[PDB]
């Protein structure tokens, strides 16, 4: 509706009986393929992406939000835990970290 | 034919022209229609050949490789339901084509969701794009991993339902 | 020539393999729409009979 891509924002002008749109809108570029799975299991729970997605780059899983890629280490803080891992069709084994593992460590 | 009748006709002038300019402009009118509707990708895009997308069958709406037409079942069925100086201009895009660019947008929406009408085409697993769909409309994501047979199954008999349905009703 | 409807595109779906972007383009397009005619306004009396 307004421009080809994800919409900005828009700027006005003004032409001889008429408008004219000037359509400021955000196109991604430069994909790169990854390995993606829906959940992760750890310790007999499958976790999913609060907002972002799951991705590989070959060794290490990470998770990322969907229109740029940003890897993140999957940790309790960016997923979020409903059941265990045996309905979930293609969940794959990573472990999951916990930031506040290293405070009682301590 | 009559010389004497287009004597008398010019006396009022350009009416004909002005005639004949109004269905010109329909005529370029309704091949811009079909350009604005159909003509929306660049990119003809391809289903992969394996139609393993976690249990969604497209059988119905993808193109039929047994029809010379390269029509879906549905297009075939909605094709088969609709049945002195004038002359008949054909279409610019002929049924195929139209057909094609069809097919180019299920390609589309199927193997890559949303992504390549802002952009580059980028590939994802069906599922996933299912869940994205269910995340936009406020559902979580686990719901539909949990439910995926289901919904699959669902979505598979109500496609059916909608050949039946169409078949069915006059 | 019969016309190209578009250049040729084959995505590589695979049931476990995603595509994400990692760079961006600003782009900036142009929609011109018309807004108004000129305004015309005739004599019937004075076109007609003068
Ligand atoms: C996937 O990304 C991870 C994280 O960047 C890579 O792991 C790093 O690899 C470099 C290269 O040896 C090491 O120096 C870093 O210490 C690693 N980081 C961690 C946290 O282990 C991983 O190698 C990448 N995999 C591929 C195939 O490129
Ligand atoms: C992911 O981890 C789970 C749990 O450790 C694995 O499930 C085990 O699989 C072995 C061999 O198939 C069985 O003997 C165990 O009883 C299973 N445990 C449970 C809790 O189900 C699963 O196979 C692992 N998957 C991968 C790809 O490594
Ligand atoms: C997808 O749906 C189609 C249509 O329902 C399935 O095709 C049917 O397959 C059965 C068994 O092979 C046949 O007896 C039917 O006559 C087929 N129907 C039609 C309209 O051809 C198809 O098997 C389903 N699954 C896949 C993976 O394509
Ligand atoms: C992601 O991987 C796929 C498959 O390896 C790549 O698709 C191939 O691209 C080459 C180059 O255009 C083609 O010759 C192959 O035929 C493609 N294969 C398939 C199955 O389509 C794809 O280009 C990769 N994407 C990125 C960004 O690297
Ligand atoms: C993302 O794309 C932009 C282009 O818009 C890249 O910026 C260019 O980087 C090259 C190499 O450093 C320069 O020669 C160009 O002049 C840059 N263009 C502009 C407009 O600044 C940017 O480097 C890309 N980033 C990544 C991570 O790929
Ligand atoms: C993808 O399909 C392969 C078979 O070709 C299967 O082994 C694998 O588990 C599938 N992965 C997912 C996530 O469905």
């Amino acid at each position: 509706f307004c421009g080809k891509g994800y919409h900005l924002m828009s700027f006005p002008q003004s032409a001889p009986h008429g408008v004219v749109f000037l359509h400021v809108t955000y196109v991604p570029a430069q994909e790169k393929n990854f390995t993606t799975a829906p959940a992760i299991c750890h310790d007999g729970k499958a976790h999913f992406p609060r907002e972002g997605v799951f991705v590989s780059n070959g060794t290490h899983w990470f998770v990322t939000q969907r229109n740029f890629y940003e890897p993140q280490i999957i940790t309790t803080d960016n997923t979020f835990v409903s059941g265990n891992c045996d309905v979930v069709i293609g969940i794959v084994n990573n472990t999951v970290y916990d930031p506040l593992q290293p405070e009682l460590d301590s | 034919d009559s010389t004497e009748c287009s004597n008398l006709l010019l006396q009022y002038g350009s009416f004909c022209t002005q005639l004949n300019r109004a269905l010109t402009g329909i005529a370029v009118e309704q091949d811009k229609n079909t350009q604005e509707v159909f003509a929306q990708v660049k990119q003809i895009y391809k289903t992969p050949p394996i139609k393993d997308f976690g249990g969604f069958n497209f059988s119905q709406i993808l193109p039929d490789p047994s029809k010379p037409s390269k029509r879906s079942p549905i297009e075939d069925l909605l094709f088969n339901k609709v049945t002195n100086g004038l002359t008949v201009l054909p279409p610019l895009l002929t049924d195929e084509m139209i057909a094609q660019y069809t097919s180019a947008l299920l390609a589309g929406t199927i193997t890559s969701g949303w992504t390549f009408g802002a952009g580059p085409a980028l590939q994802i697993p069906f599922p996933m794009q299912m869940a994205y769909r269910f995340n936009g409309i406020g559902v979580t994501q686990n719901v539909l991993y949990e439910n995926q047979k289901l919904i699959a199954n669902q979505f598979n008999s109500a496609i059916g339902k909608i050949q039946d349905s169409l078949s069915s009703t006059p | 020539y019969t016309m190209s409807l578009g250049a040729e595109n084959s995505v590589a779906y695979s049931n476990n393999s995603i595509a994400i972007p990692t760079n961006f383009t600003i782009s900036v397009t142009t929609e011109i729409l018309p807004v108004s005619m000129t305004k015309t306004s005739v004599d019937c009396t004075m076109y007609i009979c003068g």
